[PDB]
C-alpha cells in the first residue's frame, strides 16, 4: 500500500544512484556525458529496475541539453513508455508537460512522439492514496496545469479533444474535478471554443454522468454559474431594471429516471448542498413548494394524525378477563387475565373494536407496500445515512410497522404476553410525528437540533454514567445486606438496588431516610460523597457543555433545514400520480420557441 | 495633533537617557551603536479624518493616545459580542507593528483604510 | 483598602515604616525607593526618528464607523 | 487646580509646565484649597494618570544604565503623608469617582503596596 | 536577597559619591582629571570601595576619553577584575561588550586585556532574582548582544568557541535560553560557520543535555526547525509536488536511556506541547500510534474490565451468618453477623468463591510489582502533578491495592469492620476506569475537562456551602429543641440536624411539615429565608460561572488531549517488551546508507 510506495521509491532511487550513466544524466555531467557517448560499447538503452528511460530522468531533472544529446544518439528512447507497476504507460511527454519546459516539449515533438499514448498506471488513479488526480492524457495534463501554448501545439499536432479515460473521464469532467482556479474557467472557455462539430458535452462517463451533472454533484458554483451564463437569455432592460429568462430544460432532467435534483440532494459533500442558492433553482423550488408542497404535506400529515387515533382507541379496548386462579400470596397482584379469542368476539362492541383493529392492520400493510421498493433503488446504507432524508426516522417507522404486523399472530395463536410487543409498538409509533415538524416554519430546525444533539453528546454522558453508578450500586448493596429489608426499602437485593441508584441519581425519588429507627454509621459518609459527586457536579457540567455546544452548532441547522424541504418536495411529487402534478415551465412551442420551457425573472438593482 | 505630540513625548523620553530634559550627543551616540522637548517638538514639526479622530477619542479612555487591550476588551464587552481574551491579544498582534503593546493614530488609520 | 485600613488601625510597634533612610546615606530625612527595569530594544521606533534626525471584530469595527 | 479639573490634555500639560516655568520663586505648589487639598492630592483623587506621571517626571532620579536595563529611584515623601492625619492613599481609595481605582496601577505605588501587603498584611489577616 | 542587593547598590553609590577621583571620573571633568593625573600623590591604585575599579566606572559612564587618560598611568587595571561579592569576576571588558563601543573594546585589547578571563559572580547566575541571564564568558555576552564585529575580533585574538561554564553551559545553550530573535538564528549560523570542526554540537551540558535536547525542551521552534534544516534532505520534485526525507536518528535516541520524546513530554514548561506540531515528529507519532498503540490499549482495558467484574462478584458473595444475640432494644435492627474463617471454608460454593478471591489478590499484587520501581526514577511530586501523565489516576490505584491487601489481613485476624474498607476499595476500583477512558476520541477531552473542573471552582462552592450550613443547621436545632421529636424528626440532636440540612439543601428530600399538628411561629420565617438565600440564589450562579469557564477552556482542552495521547504512547512503548515493537524507520544499510533510519514524506506546495 502506502508503505509499499516508500520501499519502491527508495529502491528506485538506489538504482538511480547505481547507474553512472544515469548519475551523469541526473547531474548534467556533460563533459563526462560526451565521454560516455564517445563510448560506442556503452548500452544507451539502459532502464531502471522499475523500468524507466534516461530521458525520463533528464526530463525529471530538466537537463534538457543532455536530452538533446540522447535524442541525437537514440531518438527511439523518446517513444518508450515506462514498464513500472505504478507507472505502466508513463512517458517523458507527461513529465515535460507537468514540469513545463516548452522547448523540451518542442524537442520531444521534433522527434515525433505519439501524443495519444496512454499512461494508465496504478498511481494514475483517483485514490486517497494518490495526492492529486487528473486522468491519463497529455491533453488533460496541459489543461489542468493551465498552459495554453502547449495544448495549442497539441491541437496543432492532432490530439483529439473527444477522448475518454477509465471511469469515463473526459477533459471537461476532470476540469470540473479541480481545486478552484481562475485559469480553469479560461481553459474551459478555450477548449469549448476549439470544439467544432451532436455536441461533445452530451457524452456521460462510464457511470452515466454528463459533466453538467458532475458540476451539480460537486457544486463548483463559480463554474456552475459560468456554465449557466450560456443558458441565460436577457429579454430587455429599462431604467434601473432588467427582465430576462432562463432555459430550465437542462435543469429539469425530465424524461430520465435519474433526476437531476435528487442526484444533487443525494450527495455526501456539503458544498454541493450550497448549490441550492443559485438563482434559477431557488425560485423554482420556492414556486413549486408554495403552489403545491405545503398543502399537500399538511393534508397527508392530517391523515396520519387521524390514523393514529383509531389505533389508539383500538389499543384502549383490549379483551380482558377476570383472573381464574387464586394467587394466595403477598407481593402477588395478578387480578386480571388475558381473554380468549372465542370468548371475546360476541357483542356489537366486539364488532366495533374488531373493525377498528382491521383499519389499523390494513393501514400497516400498505405502509409496508409503500416503503419497501424505495430501499432497493437507493443505497441502503446511504438510505439510513442522510438526516435530510430522515433515514433514522425511517428505521423506527419500519420497526413500528413490523411490530404491529407481528402482534396479530399472538392473538391468532392465543399466545400469552400480548401486551409485550404492543406497548413497545405503541410508544414507538407515537414518535412517528417528528418528520412532519420540518413542514412548519417555526418548528423545523428545532427537531434537527434535537436529532443532532442526541447523537452528539448524549453518548458521552451515557458511557460515563454506567461505571460510577454501578460502583455506587455495588457499594450500596454491600452496605445494606446487613439489615432487615422491610424497614429500609429500595435495597432488598442487587437488581433493585442497582435500579434504585438510577432512580435517585436523577432525583426522581427523594433520598431514603428513617426517623424512628437509627441508621448504619457508614451510610452517611458514603451517601454524602455520592451526593456531592453526583448531582451538582457532573449533571451541571452536562448542562454547561450543552450550552457551549448549542451556540457553536446553532448556525448550520438553518441551511440544513432549508435543504431538507426540497428533498421532501421532490420525494413528495415523484411518487404521486401525474395529473396532480402539472408541467412547470413555459411552453414556447405555442409561441414559436419550440418544445422548451423557460422562466421569466427580473431584478431591480443599482447601476 | 495631541496624539501626534503624545508620540513625540514618549519618543523624546526614549532619547533622553538621564531624563534631564535635553538630548546630548552622548545620548545620541548610544543610539548610533544600537543601530529640549520644545527643541524636539520644533525639529520634528518640519518633518511632518474627522470621524476617525472622533472614533479614537471615545475609544482611548484615559486619553494617553494609546489603546490598551483592557480598553479594547471594555469596548468589546460594550459591543455586545462574546470573545475570549486570547484573540484580543492577537488583535494587538494584528495592529501593533513596532511592538509596543499599543496602537497610535497611525496604526489605527492603516487598519481602517 | 483593607491594607491601609489595618495599617492605620494597628499600633506602630509591629511596623517599621517602609522606605530607604537616606539620612544614613547622607541624602537627609527623605525616604526613597530604588527600582530597575529591563526593557526591550525595538529598532523600528528608533529607525524612523533618527532617520528624521538625519478578523471578525475588525470588520464590525469598520461597520461601526 | 483648574488645570487638573479638565478633560485631560498633554496639550494642557504643556501650559502647566509652562506656568511652572513662569513660577519665578516659599513653594507655590504647597497651596491647599478651602477644602485643604494640594494639587498633588487633587490630581491623585482625580486620577488623571497622564498628568500624574508628568507630575512624577521631576520626582524621579535615575541611577545608572546598563545595556538593556536601567536602575532608578523614586522619592516617596509626598506619597506617604504619615505625619498628616489624612493619608494620601485612603484619600485615593475613598472617592465617589470610579477611575481613581486606576491610579492604583502606577509604577511607584503598585509594587510598594504589594510588598507592604505580602510582608505584613496577609499573616496578620489570617491570624485575625 | 533583593533588599540586600539594593542596599549594597545604594552603598556603592555612596562610595562612588565619596572619592573625588572616582566622582570626577564618572563626571568626566577632564580638566580636573589632568590635575589629578598630574598629581603624583593622587594614588591610582585606589579602587572602588565596594569592589570595583575606576576603569569599570569609566566603562559604565562610557567616558572613553577619560579611560584613555587613565590607561597610560595604570594599564594594569585594564587586566584586573575586582572583588565585589555579587561581582567577583567582572572586568571592564564585559561592560564594553555590553555597551557596544568598539573603539573602547579595541583600546582594551590594545592594552591586551585577556579575553579568556571569565566572570562568575553571584549575580551572574540563572536566578528568579536575576532578571537577565547572559552566560559567563565574554563570548556569551558578545553573542547575546549580537555584535558581529566584536566577536569577530575576539576570534581574531583568541576566545575559544569550545567554552565550558558553570552548569556546563556553552554558547549554544545560552543562545537557546534567550528571548527569541531571528537575528539569533543569524548569529547561530555565523558561529557555526566559524567553527572549524568530534563535532561541537555533540557536547552536552553539566546536566548531560545536548543543545538539540535543550532546544527540544525549550521550544524555540523557529530555531528548532532551522536546526532541522541542516539534516533535511530533499529527494526530487515534479510538477507541483516534492518528495523529501528526514534523518530520524537523533530524534529517536532509542539506544539512549532518556529519549528525546519522554524528555519533551515531561516538562514543566507549557509551550513544549506546541513543538510536537512540527511535521516529522507529528507523522512519526501518528504512524506509531495508528499502527500499534490503540489495539494494545483496547485489549489492556478489556482485560482490566474483566478483572474488575470478577473482583465485583467476589465482593458479592461474602460469607455471612445470622445474628446470634437478641437486640433487647427498639431503634436497633442488626440482623446479620460475620462468619468465622473455619466456618466459611466449607462448601464447593465457598471453593469457587475462594478461587475467585485468589484471582483478586493475585491481580492485586501485580500492580505494586508493576509500578513501584517506576516511582523512584522520577520525582514523586513531579510525578503526581502531571495531569497529562495521569498522576492523580495513579493516586487512586495504589490506595486501591493497599486497601485490598489490607482487607485480607483484616480477615485472617478475624477482625470485624472489613465492610468499610471493602466499601472504600470497591468504589475506588470502579472510579479507576477513567484513566482508561482516555483512548477514545469522543471520550477523551471530556474527562480532562471535568478533571480540570473538579479542581477549578468546586472548593469555592464548598467552603461557602460549609459555613452557610453551619449557620442554618444550628439555627434549626435551636428552634426545634423544645418539642416532640416523635412528630418533627431530623432535629433530635445537632449531628443529625446538620446532616438533615445537608440532605435538604440539595433539594433531595422534601421540606418537613405535618399539617395535622401545629408548628412554631419562627420556623416559617427562617425556612423561607433559607430557601431564598440558598436554593435558587447561588446554585444558579454555580451554573453560570460553570458555563463561562467551560466556554473559555473549550479551546485548550483538545490541545491538552493531543499531548496526552502521545504521552500514553511513549509510556506503553517504554514498558512493553521490544519484540512487540519493531523498529520504525527505513534501514538505509539495506540501501547502502548505513545504520540510519530515514522518513520519506511529500506533498504539493500551496
Ligand atoms: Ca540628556
Ligand atoms: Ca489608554
Ligand atoms: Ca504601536
Amino acid at each position: 500500500w502506502e508503505q509499499y510506495r516508500d520501499r519502491v521509491n527508495m529502491l528506485q532511487q538506489e538504482r538511480i544512484r547505481d547507474s553512472p550513466l544515469l548519475q551523469a544524466a541526473k547531474e548534467n555531467d556533460l563533459r563526462l556525458l560526451k565521454i560516455l557517448l564517445l563510448n560506442q560499447s556503452c548500452d544507451f538503452q539502459q532502464r531502471g529496475a522499475v523500468g524507466e528511460t534516461a530521458l525520463h530522468v533528464a526530463a525529471l531533472y530538466d537537463n534538457l541539453e543532455a536530452a538533446t544529446l540522447l535524442m541525437e544518439a537514440a531518438p527511439e528512447l523518446a517513444k518508450e513508455p515506462a514498464l513500472c507497476e505504478p507507472f505502466v504507460g508513463q512517458t517523458a511527454l507527461h513529465i515535460a508537460v507537468m514540469n513545463q519546459n516548452l522547448n523540451l516539449v518542442r524537442a520531444l515533438l521534433a522527434r515525433g512522439a505519439s501524443v495519444s499514448a496512454r499512461a494508465t498506471g496504478a498511481a494514475f488513479r483517483r485514490s486517497p492514496h494518490n495526492l492529486i488526480y487528473y486522468g491519463e492524457h497529455p491533453l488533460s495534463f496541459a489543461a489542468c496545469v493551465g498552459s495554453e501554448e502547449i495544448v495549442r501545439l497539441l491541437i496543432e499536432h492532432g490530439a483529439d479533444i473527444r477522448a475518454q479515460d477509465s471511469l469515463g473521464n473526459t477533459v471537461l469532467h476532470i476540469l470540473i474535478l479541480q481545486p478552484n482556479k481562475t485559469f480553469a474557467c479560461q481553459m474551459y472557455n478555450l477548449l469549448l471554443s476549439y470544439d467544432e462539430h451532436q455536441s461533445l458535452e452530451l457524452v456521460p462517463n462510464h457511470q452515466g454522468l454528463t459533466p453538467f451533472k458532475l458540476a451539480g454533484v460537486e457544486g463548483n458554483t463559480v463554474m456552475f454559474q459560468h456554465l449557466m451564463q450560456k443558458r441565460k437569455h436577457v429579454q430587455w432592460t429599462c431604467g434601473p431594471l432588467t427582465s430576462t429568462l432562463y432555459d430550465l430544460t437542462e435543469i429539469d432532467s425530465w424524461g430520465e429516471e435519474l433526476s437531476f435534483l435528487e442526484l444533487v440532494v443525494s450527495s455526501k459533500k456539503r458544498e454541493a448542498r450550497q448549490i441550492l442558492e443559485q438563482t434559477p433553482v431557488k425560485e423554482l423550488v420556492s414556486f413549486k413548494w408554495k403552489k403545491y408542497g405545503r398543502p399537500y404535506f399538511c393534508v397527508l400529515a392530517s391523515l396520519y394524525i387521524l390514523y393514529m387515533i383509531c389505533f389508539t382507541t383500538c389499543c384502549i379496548y383490549r379483551p380482558l378477563k377476570l383472573r381464574d386462579d387464586n394467587r394466595t400470596d403477598p407481593r402477588d397482584i395478578t387480578i386480571l387475565q388475558q381473554k380468549l379469542l372465542q370468548e371475546a368476539y360476541v357483542t356489537h362492541q366486539d364488532n366495533i373494536r374488531l373493525v377498528g383493529e382491521l383499519v389499523t392492520v390494513t393501514g400497516a400493510v400498505i405502509i409496508l407496500l409503500l416503503e419497501i421498493p424505495d430501499i432497493f433503488r437507493v443505497g441502503a446504507s446511504r438510505y439510513f445515512g442522510q438526516t435530510i432524508l430522515g433515514g433514522p426516522f425511517h428505521v423506527i417507522i419500519i420497526t413500528y410497522a413490523s411490530l404491529v404486523l407481528l402482534t396479530m399472530v399472538m392473538r391468532l395463536t392465543n399466545m400469552n404476553g400480548e401486551v409485550v410487543p404492543l406497548s413497545f409498538a405503541l410508544v414507538l409509533g407515537w414518535c412517528s410525528v417528528m418528520y412532519f415538524a420540518r413542514g412548519f416554519q417555526m418548528l423545523g430546525p428545532f427537531t434537527i437540533m434535537i436529532q443532532k444533539m442526541i447523537f452528539g453528546d448524549l453518548m458521552r454522558f451515557c458511557w460515563l454514567m454506567a461505571v460510577v453508578i454501578l460502583g455506587f450500586a455495588s457499594a450500596f448493596h454491600i452496605t445494606f445486606q446487613t439489615e432487615d429489608p422491610n424497614n429500609l426499602g429500595e435495597f432488598s437485593d442487587y437488581p433493585t438496588a442497582l435500579f434504585s441508584t438510577f432512580e435517585l441519581f436523577l432525583t426522581i425519588i427523594d433520598g431514603p431516610a428513617n426517623y424512628s429507627v437509627d441508621l448504619p454509621f457508614m451510610y452517611c459518609i458514603t451517601y454524602a460523597a455520592f451526593a456531592i459527586i453526583a448531582t451538582l457536579l457532573m449533571l451541571n457540567l452536562f448542562i454547561a457543555m450543552m450550552g457551549d455546544t448549542h451556540w457553536r452548532v446553532a448556525q448550520e441547522r438553518d441551511e440544513l433545514w432549508r435543504a431538507q424541504v426540497v428533498a421532501t418536495t421532490v420525494m413528495l411529487e415523484r411518487k404521486m400520480p401525474r395529473f396532480l402534478w402539472p408541467r412547470s415551465g413555459i411552453c414556447g412551442y405555442e409561441y414559436g420557441l419550440g418544445d422548451r420551457w423557460f422562466l421569466r425573472v427580473e431584478n431591480h438593482h443599482d447601476q | 495633533t495631541e496624539e501626534q505630540i503624545a508620540e513625540f513625548k514618549e519618543a523624546f523620553s526614549l532619547f533622553d537617557k538621564d531624563g534631564d530634559g535635553t538630548i546630548t550627543t552622548k545620548e545620541l551616540g548610544t543610539v548610533m551603536r544600537s543601530l529640549d522637548f520644545p527643541e524636539f517638538l520644533t525639529m520634528m514639526a518640519r518633518k511632518m479624518e474627522e470621524e476617525i479622530r472622533e472614533a479614537f477619542r471615545v475609544f482611548d479612555k484615559d486619553g494617553n493616545g494609546y489603546i490598551s487591550a483592557a480598553e479594547l476588551r471594555h469596548v468589546m464587552t460594550n459591543l455586545g459580542e462574546k470573545l475570549t481574551d486570547e484573540e484580543v491579544d492577537e488583535m494587538i498582534r494584528e495592529a501593533d507593528i513596532d511592538g509596543d503593546g499599543q496602537v497610535n493614530y497611525e496604526e489605527f488609520v492603516q487598519m481602517m483604510t | 483598602a483593607t491594607t491601609v485600613m489595618l495599617e492605620r488601625k494597628m499600633p506602630r510597634f509591629l511596623w517599621p515604616r517602609s522606605g530607604i533612610c537616606g539620612y544614613e546615606y547622607g541624602l537627609g530625612d527623605r525616604w526613597f525607593l530604588r527600582v530597575e527595569n529591563h526593557h526591550d530594544q525595538n529598532p523600528l521606533r528608533v529607525l524612523r526618528y533618527v532617520e528624521a534626525f538625519k478578523h471578525r471584530g475588525w470588520e464590525i469595527l469598520r461597520r461601526n464607523t
